């Protein structure tokens, strides 16, 4: 993004985590809802 | 329902506010 | 049958020398990898006789 | 009567623990 | 046939500390199993 | 010169056999006051009403016990959080009856062991070292201060704190996992991931270092005359060791530096101890471990079971039948 | 009893108080390292 | 039997150097493993076979 | 017994197999135990040289 | 400089990576099940 | 140092690796979603749906006792 | 260039994974044995072996989900996926509980696999095979577990099930069927394991706070370079400061890291073998000298007979849910209970 | 009051381990050892030894 | 308590056997 | 000198003693078997075999 | 001849033939392709 | 080392010490012998866990 | 036979403390 043919890794880990953040929130809401829930 | 949507909307703002000041500072050339 | 069979193998490990690479693989001439060998058919026959 | 030799090896223990700390071997610097 | 002296006799040491621990080891295992052995 | 400055050097001496410090004049009397009692009752303390319901647990050697059922009983539950040393009870019987020598011990013996904490620390600053041991040895500090006081407090009475005893500690363990299902709350997990952890790297590092002993002896005497003591030089070959743990997963998985390699085997069982401390006095607070009971319906709405339902029924078997005669009321709320 | 009262509170406050003069009594210089602070 | 085998043993124990034990090319003690193992191997067939 | 004789079977055949190491490593093995100097692991003929 | 690309070390990362992306995306619509 | 692989760090910051990644590791994830949406991982494994835990003439749950019979076990279970 | 000696060249090559011999036994059967796992506690009901569900498409989590262990029914019974039970329906093999035998031999022939690992890179590096040796504790505790213990017993239903709370299930099955608290092999291992954590955490400890100052820099990790002669700290200090702290100290460096391999291993090694016992139900289940007086004597209570009355009362109101095979019936006026609960 | 007692306990004791972190590390630095030991002025090797 | 007949005389061997071995390792090393 | 644990390794390369310590622990195993059966034909009960 | 023993028999040659054979001639055959220079 | 006849007589069988012959030898032979072995071992195994069944006979104590 | 409960405790005892004495003495002897 600021270099030439390359991505910063910092920006590749950032996207990273947020997704893998954004996957156990969703394994995380999935426990209040739907199977699994008590309700 | 809608208030989902717009609660995963207003997530996604703040979630992108930091990192969008983070990278206007790395690709301008901030003092980070 | 097994002592037949045992018979047969005892006379081809009493003609017959081991390999060059048998032997310096699994160290024939230290006594420890006979104990090591033993002790391991015998925990063998060990959990055999158990069950 | 089993209460002595409970109380024998737990003194026994003990004395093994009063021995190694004021009759240990000394560490030196050599 | 001669009685002749064995060459491959060594000696056996046990320092102290080695008896400290051994002495440890021993009495809290009697600790552990006595219980056990009076049942 | 002075009197009084004579006696601080002394106490502060790096030269004494044992090191004994300010922490040290608080350290020995109360641990060697809790030792005394702790044998005293331990082999014939009279029997102790815990559950204050005229009960009496028989808890010393000369009543019957053996090592592994032996314990200093906890004080009653009539007491409960109340202080209550000797001077609070009419006769030394009833002080005996009522369990005061665990509360004698347990108080003398958490003080003792925060001054050993502190001990620590003092030592360390009168030999030059880094201070941080003492931040180490606070693990088990707390996990000893949560099972002999966070937890009789959170619950309301001494009654409820570990047992002076082997058979006594299961006790505890077993009630504690059928009223705040421990195994479930994950600070238990992430301390039995510091247990684990802790001996698998004590046996890596171990392991590793024995693997890459330098050369030093012959064969026939014990390879740990190779080390002398206070050698200027390494023992063993950090560099084959690491050549051989970045083998055996791969190469940055491995530790190179030995100090980061030591920080993290420090860190790993403390961090671990440290969470399961506070799990337990979290549940002190009666904050228990998941609850996943009957979390699974089918579209009828019938409950099927998982393994947590069959772990809750094993709780409620243990719940129903701990202190059979303490409960006169369907629920028990502490 | 009360005498073991008495006993008990004169020995813990010796030794509370032989611990808190100590550490007051300039703790900070009993150091290998810089003694001057 | 364990009485005669102790015996043995102490015989054995007193005459440990005998001339079985050592190689005649070089002059230091040694067993040849394979051949050994070939030979109780062969006892070990026969003994089973008749039992 | 026989899982106590598993540890004893490990035990002589790593004694067995690792006689030479039994005193210790070499006072050297340096060079070998480098990443990726040697194309095999452990064969001082398979340097890369590179 | 010029690396290959399809290596043991290529074929360690896929062996288990392919599979995790897969059933995470599983695990995902698991998610969204009704009873 | 390097064992002859390309560092990790200079392959996944290229572009030619986001580009086929961009694609593969979406497309991976909906394929765990359409296996599960599409409930072919039920009759795959043989899980019981939220609705064939208990069928209409089976309440109680179906142990299996057979030791070799089992296909017909499961079948008259449903 | 043999054939044999051309392929022992590309097995021990120096990559980023190393593969050697060993590696054609570890890496299929580990990937086999965690694939296997992962499948199900994603996908595979336990409703026909165990009447539960323990998958995640059922709706259970990370501490539900197990590969449980197959039907009382089967025995011992290896339940090959070509075996009579399956009959080659890779379906009714996920139904019977396949996976649980399907992940127990390929983790043990991959545990094996790893070991022998251990030994062929300590090998080809050079050192001494202590790792592998350190590693016989693991192994001897999956072997005693996993295998023998459901060996032991009825089937491999009782063995424990790949999963968290099916590891607690069985944990709390053995204190309240085996009083495994009790059995002094498991005390051991109780000393070893908690020893190794103590020792680990000492050990760190100490060296971070003996460390020499090797370097101007608050930072004192980069004061440390692996082909460096001398020791990165004191062991004087330290162990001047043990034995004046706690009365004894380290003074071999090399006994104190042989110490650190020698606890734990022994702990696992001394569990195993109360697991083994506790196989053919050989427990350390009671006192007889206790539970005589208590008969007699209504008015002897000690701890060990209160832990015995908890184990009766999880046995009678675990014993229907954990074993539906058995068709256990317990009317409620059968369970013991203590007074209004 | 049951999330108030146990969050603001395990704060009170992760606190405390701050205390004793930088009450140690305040004392080493002010006594100029916080970097480790000087080998050359290591303070054990100038001590009588212990026994 | 009715205990076991033999667990006095098997604690004391247990205790003292390896007692005794130890005590006579130690005290011959130097020889 | 040796450990403990290492005496048994003196007759490592001595095969006369070698082959004595297998007959000394042989004549053990054999006395054992001797032995724990007398004790047993001494206090067996022979007198109902159901 | 049983459904049992053809099962054992089909496992032993699909056990050959699925992972050991297959995993044998690719070992040989990458070996092959790339040696290692001396 | 002390000469006896029964040392003499024995002598024979241990003087072929360190003897190997070249390369492989009978290691493929001996290859194929540890394979039906393994199956051997297989079969029986099988057979005793009730895996294998075969006619004529059933895994029980009366045959 | 009704004999003494502690009768092979002491016989044991008896014979295995100056054995063991006996015994320390004469393998250190030469030390
Ligand atoms: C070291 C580290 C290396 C690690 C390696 C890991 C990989 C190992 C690979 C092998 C795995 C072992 C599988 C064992 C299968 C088994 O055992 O399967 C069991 C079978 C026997 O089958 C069982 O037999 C029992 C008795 O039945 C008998 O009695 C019944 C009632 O009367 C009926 O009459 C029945 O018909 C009759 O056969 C019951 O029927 C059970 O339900 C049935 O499963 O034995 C058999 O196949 C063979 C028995 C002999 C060999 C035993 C070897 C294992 C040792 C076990 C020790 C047992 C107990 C001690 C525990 C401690
Ligand atoms: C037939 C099997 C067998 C044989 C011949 C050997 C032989 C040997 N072993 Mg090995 N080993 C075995 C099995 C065997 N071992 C098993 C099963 C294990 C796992 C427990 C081990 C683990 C082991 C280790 C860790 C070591 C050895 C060592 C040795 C060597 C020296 C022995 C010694 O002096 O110790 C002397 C022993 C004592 C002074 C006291 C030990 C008393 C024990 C603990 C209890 C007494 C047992 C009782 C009398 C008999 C019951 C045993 C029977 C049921 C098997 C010797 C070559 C050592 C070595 O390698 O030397 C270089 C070594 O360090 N062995
Ligand atoms: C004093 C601290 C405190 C306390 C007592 C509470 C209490 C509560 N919160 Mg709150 N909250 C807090 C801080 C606190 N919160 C902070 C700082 C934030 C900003 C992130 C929030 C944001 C928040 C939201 C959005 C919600 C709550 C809700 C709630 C209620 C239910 C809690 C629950 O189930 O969550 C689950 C419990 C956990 C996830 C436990 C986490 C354990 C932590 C991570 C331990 C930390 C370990 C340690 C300190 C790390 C360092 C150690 C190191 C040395 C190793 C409860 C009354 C809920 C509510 O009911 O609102 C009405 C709600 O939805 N809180
Ligand atoms: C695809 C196969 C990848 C897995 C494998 O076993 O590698 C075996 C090797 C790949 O790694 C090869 O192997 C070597 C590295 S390593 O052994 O894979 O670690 C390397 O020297 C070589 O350049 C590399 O091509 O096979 C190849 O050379 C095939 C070329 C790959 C291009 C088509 C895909
Ligand atoms: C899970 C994946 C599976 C992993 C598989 C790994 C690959 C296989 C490893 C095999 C290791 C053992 C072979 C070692 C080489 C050797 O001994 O022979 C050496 C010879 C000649 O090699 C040549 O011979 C030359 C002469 S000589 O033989 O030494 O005399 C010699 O100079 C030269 O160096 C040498 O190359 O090579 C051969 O081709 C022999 C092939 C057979 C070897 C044993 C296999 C038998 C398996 C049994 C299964 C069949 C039975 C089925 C029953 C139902
Ligand atoms: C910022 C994080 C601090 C949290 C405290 C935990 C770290 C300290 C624990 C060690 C206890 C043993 C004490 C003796 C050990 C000892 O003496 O250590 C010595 C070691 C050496 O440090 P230095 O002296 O070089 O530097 C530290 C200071 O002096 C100045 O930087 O100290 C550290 O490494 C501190 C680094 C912690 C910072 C990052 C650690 C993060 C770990 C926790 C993360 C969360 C874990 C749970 C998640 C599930
Ligand atoms: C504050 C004053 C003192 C505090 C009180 C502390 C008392 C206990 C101190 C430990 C005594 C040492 C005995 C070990 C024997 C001994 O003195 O060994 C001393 C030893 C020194 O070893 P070296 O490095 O010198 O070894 C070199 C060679 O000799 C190897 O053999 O230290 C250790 O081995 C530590 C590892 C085991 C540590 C064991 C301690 C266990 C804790 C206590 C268990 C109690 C059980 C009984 C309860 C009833
Ligand atoms: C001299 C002689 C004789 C005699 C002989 C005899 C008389 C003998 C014997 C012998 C015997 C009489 C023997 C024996 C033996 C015994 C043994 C060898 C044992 C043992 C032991 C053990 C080893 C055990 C152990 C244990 C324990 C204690 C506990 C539990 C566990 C166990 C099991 C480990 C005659 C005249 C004839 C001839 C000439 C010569
Ligand atoms: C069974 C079987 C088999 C096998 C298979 C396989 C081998 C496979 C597989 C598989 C696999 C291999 C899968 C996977 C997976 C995965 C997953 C499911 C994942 C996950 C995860 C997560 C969720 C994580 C998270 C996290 C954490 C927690 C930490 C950090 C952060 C993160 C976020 C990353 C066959 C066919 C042969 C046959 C039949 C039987
Ligand atoms: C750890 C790690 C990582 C990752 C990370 C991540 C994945 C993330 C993150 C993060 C993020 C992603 C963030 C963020 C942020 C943001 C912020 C911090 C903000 C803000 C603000 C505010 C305060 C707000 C405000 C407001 C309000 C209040 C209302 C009105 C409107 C508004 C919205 C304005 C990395 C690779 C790098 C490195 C290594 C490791
Ligand atoms: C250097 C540190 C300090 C050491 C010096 C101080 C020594 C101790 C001084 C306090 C002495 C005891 O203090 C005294 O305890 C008695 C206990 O009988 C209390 O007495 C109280 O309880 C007793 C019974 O327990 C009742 O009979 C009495 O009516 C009631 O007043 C007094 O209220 C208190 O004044
Ligand atoms: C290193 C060890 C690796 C071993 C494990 C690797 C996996 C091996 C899988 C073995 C699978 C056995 O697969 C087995 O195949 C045979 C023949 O194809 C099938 O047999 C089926 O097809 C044949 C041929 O059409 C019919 O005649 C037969 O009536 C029918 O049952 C079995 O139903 C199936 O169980
Ligand atoms: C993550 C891993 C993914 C798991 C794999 C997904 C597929 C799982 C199996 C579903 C496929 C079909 O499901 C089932 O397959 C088996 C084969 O095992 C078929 O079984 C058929 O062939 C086998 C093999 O000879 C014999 O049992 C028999 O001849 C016949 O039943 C069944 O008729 C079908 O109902
Ligand atoms: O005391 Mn001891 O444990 Ca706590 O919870 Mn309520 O109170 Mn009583 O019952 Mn359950
Ligand atoms: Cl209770
Ligand atoms: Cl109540
Ligand atoms: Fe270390």
């Amino acid at each position: 993004m600021f270099a030439e043919g390359r991505i910063p890794l910092w920006v590749v880990g950032v996207v990273a985590g947020i997704g893998a953040i954004g996957v156990l929130g969703l394994f995380f809401y999935g426990a209040y809802a739907g199977l699994g829930s008590s309700m | 329902n809608l208030e989902p949507i717009f609660q995963l909307t207003f997530l996604g703002l703040i979630v992108l506010a930091g990192p969008a000041v983070v990278f206007v500072l790395a690709f301008r050339g901030g003092d980070l | 049958a097994a002592g037949i069979v045992g018979i047969i193998a005892g006379l081809f490990h009493l003609t017959v020398r081991p390999p060059e690479r048998l032997y310096k693989a699994l160290r024939m001439g230290n006594i420890e990898t006979v104990l090591s060998s033993s002790i391991a058919a015998v925990f063998f026959a060990a959990f055999v006789v158990a069950g | 009567m089993e209460s002595v030799a409970y109380i024998l090896v737990l003194t026994m223990a003990l004395a093994v623990l009063f021995f190694a700390i004021a009759f240990r071997e000394p560490p030196r610097i050599e | 046939m001669d009685r002749n002296s064995n060459p491959n006799r060594q000696p056996v040491e046990l320092n102290r500390t080695s008896l400290y621990l051994g002495l440890l080891l021993v009495a809290v295992l009697g600790i552990l199993f006595s219980s056990y052995f009076f049942n | 010169a002075s009197l009084w400055e004579q006696f601080c050097q002394w106490v502060t001496s790096t030269n004494n056999r044992i090191y004994v410090g300010w922490f040290g004049t608080l350290m020995i009397p109360t641990l060697l006051t809790a030792t005394t009692c702790f044998i005293i009752a331990f082999i014939a303390a009279p029997p102790v009403d815990i559950d204050g319901i005229r009960e009496p647990v028989a808890g010393s050697l000369l009543y019957g016990n053996n090592i592994i059922s032996g314990a200093v009983v906890p004080s009653s539950n009539a007491i409960g959080l109340h202080f209550y040393p000797i001077w609070e009870a009419a006769s030394l019987d009833e002080w005996l009856y009522n369990g005061g020598p665990y509360q004698l011990v347990v108080f003398h013996f958490l003080i003792g062991i925060f001054c050993y904490m502190g001990r620590q620390w003092e030592l360390s600053y009168r030999l030059g070292m880094r201070p941080w041991i003492c931040v180490a040895y606070s693990a088990p500090v707390s996990a000893a201060t949560a099972v002999f006081l966070i937890y009789p407090i959170g619950q309301g009475s001494f009654s409820e704190g570990m047992p002076l005893g082997i058979s006594g500690t299961f006790n505890f363990m077993i009630v504690f996992q059928a009223e705040h299902n421990i195994l479930m709350h994950p600070f238990h997990m992430l301390g039995v991931a510091g247990v684990f952890g802790g001996s698998l790297f004590s046996a890596m590092h171990g392991s590793l270092v024995t693997s890459s002993l330098v050369r030093e002896t012959t064969e026939v005497e014990s390879q740990n005359y190779g080390y002398k003591f206070g050698q200027e030089e390494e023992t063993y070959n950090i560099v084959a060791a690491h050549g051989y743990f970045g083998r055996l997963i791969f190469q940055y998985a491995s530790f190179n530096n030995s100090r980061s390699l030591h920080f993290f085997l420090g860190a790993w069982p403390v961090i671990g101890i440290w969470f399961t401390a506070m799990g337990v006095s979290t549940m002190a607070f009666n904050l228990n471990g998941f609850n996943f009971n009957q979390s699974i319906l089918d579209s009828q709405g019938r409950v099927i079971g998982t393994w947590a339902d069959v772990l809750n029924r094993a709780n409620i078997g243990f719940e129903v039948m701990h202190e059979r005669n303490a409960h006169n009321f369907p629920l028990d709320l502490a | 009893m009360l005498t073991l009262k008495i006993a008990v509170y004169i020995v813990v406050g010796l030794f509370i108080s032989l611990f808190i003069f100590g550490f007051l009594s300039s703790d900070p210089t009993r150091n290998p390292g810089r003694k001057d602070f | 039997l364990s009485g005669l085998l102790f015996l043995a043993a102490v015989w054995h124990w007193v005459f440990w150097d005998l001339e079985l034990f050592v190689d005649p090319r070089t002059g230091e003690s040694a067993l040849d493993l394979p051949k050994m193992f070939g030979i109780h191997l062969f006892l070990s067939g026969l003994l089973c076979f008749g039992f | 017994f026989a899982l106590l004789f598993f540890f004893g079977h490990i035990w002589h055949g790593s004694r067995t197999l690792f006689r030479d190491v039994f005193a210790g490593v070499d006072p050297g093995l340096e060079e070998q135990v480098e990443f990726g100097v040697f194309a095999k692991v452990g064969d001082l003929s398979t340097r890369k040289e590179a | 400089v010029t690396y290959p690309i399809f290596t043991v070390r290529w074929l360690a990362v896929h062996t288990l990576a392919v599979p995790s992306v897969f059933f995470v995306g599983a695990i995902a619509a698991m998610q969204f099940i009704q009873r | 140092g390097t064992t002859g692989e390309r560092p990790f760090s200079d392959i996944v910051t290229s572009i030619r690796y986001w580009v086929i990644h961009s694609i593969t590791i979406p497309m991976l994830f909906i394929a765990g979603w359409l296996f599960v949406s599409t409930g072919l991982a039920y009759d795959a494994f043989g899980t019981p749906r939220p609705d064939e835990y208990f069928t209409q003439t089976r309440q109680e749950l179906p142990i299996l006792q057979e030791r070799y019979d089992i296909n017909q076990e499961i079948q008259e279970f449903n | 260039r043999g054939w044999f000696d051309v392929l022992d060249d590309w097995l021990k090559r120096d990559r980023f994974v190393f593969i050697g011999w060993s590696g054609l036994l570890l890496f299929p059967c580990a990937f086999m044995a965690l694939g296997g796992w992962l499948t199900g506690t994603t996908f595979v009901t336990s409703w026909y072996t165990h009447g539960l569900a323990s998958s995640y498409l059922e709706g259970a989590n990370f501490l539900t989900v197990a590969v449980s262990s197959p039907a009382d029914a089967f025995g011992h019974s290896l339940l090959f996926l070509w075996g009579p039970e399956a009959q080659g329906n890779l379906t009714r093999w996920f139904q019977i509980g396949g996976l649980w035998p399907f992940v127990a031999l390929h983790g043990a022939f991959g545990l094996i696999g790893f070991m022998l690992r251990q030994f062929e890179i300590s090998r080809l590096v050079g050192i001494r095979p202590y790792n592998a040796i350190a590693f016989s504790g693991p192994i001897a505790v999956f072997v005693s577990v996993f295998l023998m213990y459901p060996l032991g017993q009825s089937s491999w239903f009782f063995a424990p099930s790949f999963g968290v709370a099916g590891i607690f299930r069985f944990i709390l099955f053995l204190q309240g069927f085996h009083n495994w608290t009790l059995n002094p092999f498991h005390m051991m291992g109780v000393a070893g394991i908690l020893g190794g954590a103590l020792l680990c955490a000492i050990h760190g400890a100490t060296v971070e706070n003996t460390l020499f100052e090797d370097g101007e820099d608050s930072n004192t990790f980069r004061a440390f370079e692996p082909t460096q002669a001398e020791e990165t700290y004191s062991m004087v200090t330290a162990n001047r400061f043990w034995s004046q702290i706690f009365g004894i100290a380290f003074s071999n460096k090399r006994w104190l890291h042989f110490f650190m391999l020698f606890v734990p291993v022994t702990g696992l090694w001394m569990s195993s073998v109360g697991i083994v016992g506790l196989a053919l139900n050989l427990r350390a289940y009671d006192f007889v000298s206790q539970e005589l007086r208590a008969a007699e004597d209504p008015e002897f209570e000690t701890f060990y007979t209160k832990n015995i009355l908890l184990n009766e009362g999880m046995r009678a109101w675990m014993a229907p849910q954990d074993q539906p095979h058995e068709n256990f019936i317990f009317p409620e006026e059968v369970l013991p209970r203590g007074n209004a609960l | 009051r049951a999330w108030l007692a146990t969050s603001h306990f395990v704060l009170g004791f992760f606190f405390l381990v701050g205390h004793l972190w930088h009450a140690g590390r305040a004392r080493a630095a002010a006594a100029g050892f916080e970097k480790g030991i000087d080998r050359e002025t290591e303070p054990t090797l100038f001590m009588p030894d212990l026994d | 308590m009715q205990v076991n007949n033999l667990g006095f005389i098997a604690s004391i061997l247990f205790v003292l056997v390896p007692t005794v071995f130890l005590l006579i390792l130690f005290i011959q090393t130097g020889k | 000198g040796l450990p403990w644990y290492r005496v048994h390794t003196v007759v490592l390369n001595d095969p006369g003693r070698l082959i004595s310590v297998h007959l000394m622990h042989t004549a053990l195993v054999a006395g054992w078997a001797g032995s724990m059966a007398l004790y047993e034909l001494a206090i067996f009960d022979s007198s109902d075999a159901v | 001849m049983t459904p049992s023993l053809a099962n054992f028999l089909w496992s032993l040659v699909l056990g050959a033939a699925i992972v050991l054979i297959p995993a044998t001639v690719g070992l040989i055959f990458i070996s092959q392709k790339d040696k290692i220079t001396r | 080392a002390q000469r006896t006849r029964l040392g003499d007589i024995l002598r024979p069988l241990n003087s072929e010490y360190g003897k190997v012959v070249p390369g492989w030898g009978t290691t493929p032979v001996m290859g194929v012998f540890m394979a039906l072995f393994l199956v051997f071992l297989l079969i029986i195994l099988q057979i005793y866990n009730s895996s294998l069944i075969l006619e004529g006979f059933s895994v029980d104590w009366a045959g």
